[PDB]
RNA sequence: GUUACAGACUUAAGCAGUGGAGCAUGUUAUUUAAUUCGAUAAUCCACGACUAACCUUACCAUAUUUUGAAUAUUAUAAUAAUUAUAAUUAUUAUAUUACAGGCGUUACAUUGUUGUCUUUAGUUCGUGCUGCAAAGUUUUAGAUUAAGUUCAUAAACGAACAAAACUCCAUAUAUAUAAUUUUAAUUAUAUAUAAUUUUAUAUUAUUUAAUAUAAAGAAAGGAAUUAAGACAAAUCAUAAUGAUCCUUAUAAUAUGGGUAAUAGACGUGCUAUAAUAAAAUGAUAAUAAAAUUAUAUAAAAUAUAUUUAAUUAUAUUUAAUUAAUAAUAUAAAACAUUUUAAUUUUUAAUAUAUUUUUUUAUUAUAAAUAUGAAUUAUAAUCUGAAAUUCGAUUAUAUGAAAAAAGAAUUGCUAGUAAUACGUAAAUUAGUAUGUUACGGUGAAUAUUCUAACUGUUUCGCACUAAUCACUCAUCACGCGUUGAA
């Protein structure tokens, strides 16, 4: 339960709109 | 960004492109942590060398990228 | 490109010149022209507080910051010599450097040390 | 403030050398006159340099 | 340091009136001269 | 001639030391210049009384 | 592999260690795309390197720069400063060659510097004199000192560099200064004076020199300085320069990786293997020194780990001070109470009593721990943009080896060694088991025998790149010459 348990320690800042920001396909 | 609050350690890849078409992400990252937004997207990590693909497990959600890509060669001694 | 090294034009420093002096000069100077952006990102990106998407943004752009931003890149080189080993901060020299200086009496006020 | 003691040294450094580059003279490529200068002593007070 | 500090260039511009001389210069430039003449000048350069 | 100095042998007055490593009377310099041959130098050293 | 003295951390005592264990670090080897390069007998091996995440870095993979960091030459053009819409200059731009650049190769081309002989006592100069001369004398009959330093005697007399001395630290005294809130006057810092101590009585050996005794004094150390020569000792990776080689590459920039790889081996350290020794605690806070704080030092206090609180660690937030004024920082061992398995050498149930934080009686209490902290799991925190290779803390677990260590071998004679005594800075954004420094507490021992290695000398010497010297014969390889037959 590896994602179970970073989806409980990242609960608060709560991480679709994150990968949207998070995707610059320029450099590859 | 180890620590929890201010975690993850964030970079900028080419995502959403290989979410829509099957298209390897040549990472020279290494120190990008894994996210659940990532799991089943083909990755060709460097190793100093030559770039290595890994398809992100399920399971390594928490580690980085640079984890899985070993970039010593396995030692040997030569008895002679 | 072929006209200068780094991508905007600095200024040889005088005396000694080097080409690692180069590099950490140049660096040393971008750093001072893009200290304060930077800390301002740092900020908004440490921020419990501010919205996570901005911080998230934040992040990025410090992340995509040049090698020439970072100010733990900047290496304390030798000024007389250009060595980046046992240099002494309060007369930029390197070791050796440093006593060839003192013996002949540039140092301002440095002498033997013989209790 | 140190800093400012170690530019100042630095400076002076610089201008020793440069000083040394002045000393040599040339005469319409005829004589080429050495002026020997000792190393330079520089006494900054707090008004002057000397 | 100070970025602008005097130079042997400028020492032209200040006092054109005395004819200094730059000893390390002059000594490079006889080095060259002598290379030159005994068939160890650099190569000449490619451009493409 | 010779390089110690006798008023500070048998008077008041004492020998004093510049940085600590040079007596007074001394003052010892050296100059290189390049030759065709290679890197050589001129060590210079004067007493004075 | 010599004669006889003299020498000292040489040996001998003595104290603590190394060598066995685990870890750290350097080296080797091997591996690797790269494990950058050098140091590698004494005179390498926490060395260059006073901090390898990126940088630093020099190495490797992939990308991309080509007059590039300079100086000068020759041209077009643009902007700004100055003057009274023009001009003079300064710069920039685009080019243009000579080149620039090279941690590429050679410290067996060099510089400077350093190591070892070496704080060892040698090294020379005139000049004079002896010998045909190389040379010798000086530089030693005789002694002595730490000593070519000092007496004498001497064909010698001086000298220079060395030695000593002047120097610095520390000490004692005096004077000056400090409105005794920057106070520590029990101090700090300038200037002196002070000793390489002096005097006298005796007892041995020859006027002096060692021992002893006495009276006068604060009077007792450490540091720097390490000559000539040599080792073709170390460094072209501090830096520079000769020659030589590279010039779209052996020059330049970015992204990642490496320098941290691991069979065996070798040094240095650190932590250990428990009771002449470890752990808890100790707020009218037992007692220091030295040094740092404008690329900062961070106090008090709140919050969480943690029901009290203290401790320790983070976070919160900056009071004070850029400093004899504030902070780093209530020094630590010490000393005191408590505890401590191995240990039925203890515990707890009863009684017991003029050992009561205890005693006695009778019952039950049956080779690594309540030593050590390697190794690993998970969670947090710190620095940084970034901690995967590859950093540092804290917590909860994990709890290897190791039972004072074989031949051998290291340091140290005093405020020295020792110390399970702590403190600081340099290098950092961040990490010391290293380095460089400070105080605290503070000993044990002692010279006669032998190896070595420096200076002295005797005898020897076929050695002179000086014993890693020189050097003898067979056998083996070729090419002559002359015998025997
Ligand atoms: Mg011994
Ligand atoms: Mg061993
Ligand atoms: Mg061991
Ligand atoms: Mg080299
Ligand atoms: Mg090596
Ligand atoms: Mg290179
Ligand atoms: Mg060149
Ligand atoms: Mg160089
Ligand atoms: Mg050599
Ligand atoms: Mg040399
Ligand atoms: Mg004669
Ligand atoms: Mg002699
Ligand atoms: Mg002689
Ligand atoms: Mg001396
Ligand atoms: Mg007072
Ligand atoms: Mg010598
Ligand atoms: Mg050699
Ligand atoms: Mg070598
Ligand atoms: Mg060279
Ligand atoms: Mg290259
Ligand atoms: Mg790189
Ligand atoms: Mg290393
Ligand atoms: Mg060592
Ligand atoms: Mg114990
Ligand atoms: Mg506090
Ligand atoms: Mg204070
Ligand atoms: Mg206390
Ligand atoms: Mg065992
Ligand atoms: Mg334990
Ligand atoms: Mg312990
Ligand atoms: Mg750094
Ligand atoms: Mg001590
Ligand atoms: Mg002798």
């Amino acid at each position: 339960g590896s994602l179970d348990r970073f989806n409980k320690r990242y609960s608060s800042l709560f991480s679709t709109v994150e990968l949207s920001e998070e995707n610059k396909k320029k450099t590859q | 960004s180890r620590s929890v609050w201010k975690g993850p350690n964030i970079v900028p890849l080419p995502i959403r492109e290989a979410m829509t078409k099957g298209t390897p992400i040549r990472t020279n990252a290494r120190a990008a942590t894994i996210l659940p937004q990532f799991v089943g997207l083909k990755f060709q990590i460097h190793n100093g060398k030559e770039y290595v693909p890994i398809e992100i497990s399920e399971d390594m959600v928490g580690h980085k990228l640079g984890e899985f890509a070993p970039t010593r060669k396995r030692f040997s001694y030569t008895q002679t | 490109m072929g006209n200068f090294r780094f991508p905007i034009k600095t200024k040889l420093p005088p005396g000694f010149i080097n080409a690692r002096i180069l590099r950490d000069n140049f660096k040393r100077q971008q750093f001072k022209e893009n200290e304060i952006l930077v800390k301002s990102l740092k900020f908004i990106a440490r921020n419990m507080n501010l919205p996570t998407k901005l911080r998230l943004e934040a992040q990025l752009k410090l992340n995509a910051l040049p090698n020439y931003m970072r100010s733990t890149q900047i290496k304390n080189r030798c000024v007389d010599s250009g060595h980046a080993r046992f240099v002494l901060s309060d007369f930029r020299l390197c070791r050796y450097q440093f006593r060839e200086n003192a013996l002949k009496g540039n140092l301002p006020g440095v002498k033997k040390g013989i209790w | 403030n140190k800093n400012m003691e170690i530019m100042n040294t630095m400076n002076d450094k610089l201008i020793n050398k440069l000083l040394y580059k002045m000393m040599t003279l040339k005469l319409n490529n005829m004589n080429i006159n050495k002026i020997i200068m000792s190393k330079t002593i520089n006494q900054h007070s707090l008004n002057k340099l000397n | 340091g100070n970025p602008d500090i005097l130079k042997f260039r400028h020492l032209k511009t200040l006092y054109p009136d005395i004819e200094f001389v730059d000893l390390e210069e002059q000594y490079r430039l006889s080095m060259v001269e002598a290379k030159k003449r005994r068939g160890k000048g650099a190569p000449k350069k490619m451009k493409k | 001639g010779t390089f110690n100095n006798k008023k500070y042998l048998w008077s008041n007055i004492n020998n004093n030391y510049k940085l600590n490593y040079i007596p007074s009377n001394h003052n010892l310099y050296n100059n290189s210049n390049i030759n065709k041959n290679g890197k050589y130098n001129i060590k210079v050293k004067l007493n004075f009384i």
